[PDB]
């Protein structure tokens, strides 16, 4: 049980290569609960483990990093995920969060309303999404839309080259194009948190956005592959990783930020993006609005 | 006055404000009252700043001229014995200006 000490489990590349029909998700660990530390919210534990896993990836960490967090408000009126992100990111990184309903946040700026009302004349270095409607499971599991349509547009239009994403999905809350868009990254996976291993929840993690496809992915097939992987590989619930926080904060690598024309981009630049060593965007002032 | 209002509501036996976001940390920090990172020591708990402010939680204006909250965006360390009401503890206590610790909780000045 070596994986019980890890923050979570990532989808093996073997299951990605398959071609499976979609099936209902039936988890052996369903109904089980991870014994969380005394008084620690589930979102705190979940986001902590996600950030722990992200620390093992080749994320670009430029100075004055720009991070945006969607679906950051819980029913309690607070923003547990934003709290972990601010704890995790280097001091001086711009953190902006959003949600449909009002909430209190530790982020620099908070935008309230449907995510489609968020407008920004700026590219971003990291995109985190927890958006999820408990009533999105309405009787054949087909590709969903809504905030996903915005996310795919936001990735393609407002994500700096070399930036990364982490988008929450479930058995029924998923999107085919988002799976396809994971091939536009240098590296991608589906990450399951050990604390929430009993659920079908996972985070689609794209690393080092390249702006063009290096891998052609069928969205519908890939989701079936993910469902097949979860049904065949039970995951033991664990909150053990929450007790090792000494190396938790994100190492600031001072990644270069360069504004570059699309024609200036070549194989040498792409290799830099794939290694988290370069971010391509403007360094102008950040402006973001929420239409009313 | 919300500050005096909350002190009275507690004295009447009412339940303290809940859903204060407690962070995970090594509990090997400096112990100072308010910090940009969780600095709780073995005797403290670290909470999100925004969730422990009465004026932020109640969506009301703050007791300052420029609408500046010294908690929001930072982390407040609370003694574990007083961890069942982080909002009350911050309202009832002051931070030593020189050493950065709570006056009466870790202040040797
Ligand atoms: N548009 C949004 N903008 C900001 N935040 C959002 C959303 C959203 C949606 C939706 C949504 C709801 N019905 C639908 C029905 C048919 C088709 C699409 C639908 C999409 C969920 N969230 C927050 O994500 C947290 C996780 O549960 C919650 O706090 C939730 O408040
Ligand atoms: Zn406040
Ligand atoms: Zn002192």
């Amino acid at each position: 049980s070596s994986q019980a000490w890890q923050p979570g489990v990532a989808m093996p590349n073997l299951y990605k290569m398959q071609r499976m029909l979609l099936e209902k998700c039936d988890l052996q660990n369903y109904g089980d609960s991870a014994t969380l530390p005394k008084g620690i919210m589930m979102n705190v534990a979940k986001y902590t483990q996600l950030c722990q896993y992200l620390n093992t990836l080749t994320l670009a960490v430029p100075y004055n990093m720009r991070v945006i967090h969607f679906g950051a408000g819980s029913d309690k009126g607070v923003a547990p995920g934003t709290a972990v992100l601010r704890q995790w990111l280097p001091t001086g990184t711009l953190l902006v969060d959003s949600d449909l309903n009002d909430f209190v946040s530790d982020a620099d700026s908070t935008l309230i309303g449907d995510c489609a009302t968020v407008h920004t004349a700026n590219k971003w270095d990291l995109i985190i999404s927890d958006m999820y409607d408990p009533k999105t499971k309405n009787k054949e599991n087909d590709s969903k839309e809504g905030f996903f349509t915005y996310i795919c547009g936001f990735i393609q239009q407002k994500l700096a080259l070399g930036g990364s994403v982490a988008i929450k999905i479930t058995e029924h809350s998923w999107n085919a194009d988002l799976y396809k868009l994971m091939g536009h990254f240098a590296w991608w996976t589906a990450f399951v948190t050990n604390v929430n291993a009993s659920s079908s929840e996972a985070f689609l993690i794209g690393c080092n956005y390249l702006g063009k496809p290096r891998e052609q992915i069928d969205g519908y097939v890939m989701h079936a592959n993910y469902i097949f992987w979860r049904n065949t590989n039970p995951i033991q619930l664990s909150s053990y990783s929450l007790f090792d926080m000494s190396k938790f904060p994100l190492k600031l690598r001072g990644t270069a930020v360069m504004s570059l024309k699309e024609g200036q981009i070549n194989d040498m630049i792409l290799s830099l993006l794939s290694k988290g060593r370069l971010i391509i965007r403007e360094n102008n002032r950040v402006v973001i609005s929420s239409d009313v | 006055d919300a500050a005096k209002a909350y002190k009275d509501y507690l004295a009447s036996g009412g339940q303290p404000i809940t859903n204060c976001v407690k962070m995970l940390c090594t509990h090997t920090g400096t112990g100072q009252a308010i910090t940009v990172t969780p600095e709780a020591n073995m005797d403290q708990e670290s909470f999100g700043g925004a969730s422990c402010c009465l004026y932020c939680r109640c969506h009301i204006d703050h007791p300052n001229p420029k609408g500046f909250c010294d908690l929001k965006g930072k982390y407040v360390q609370i003694p574990t014995t007083c961890a069942n009401d982080p909002v009350g503890f911050t309202l009832k206590n002051t931070v030593c200006t020189v050493c950065g610790m709570w006056k009466g909780y870790g202040c040797s000045c």
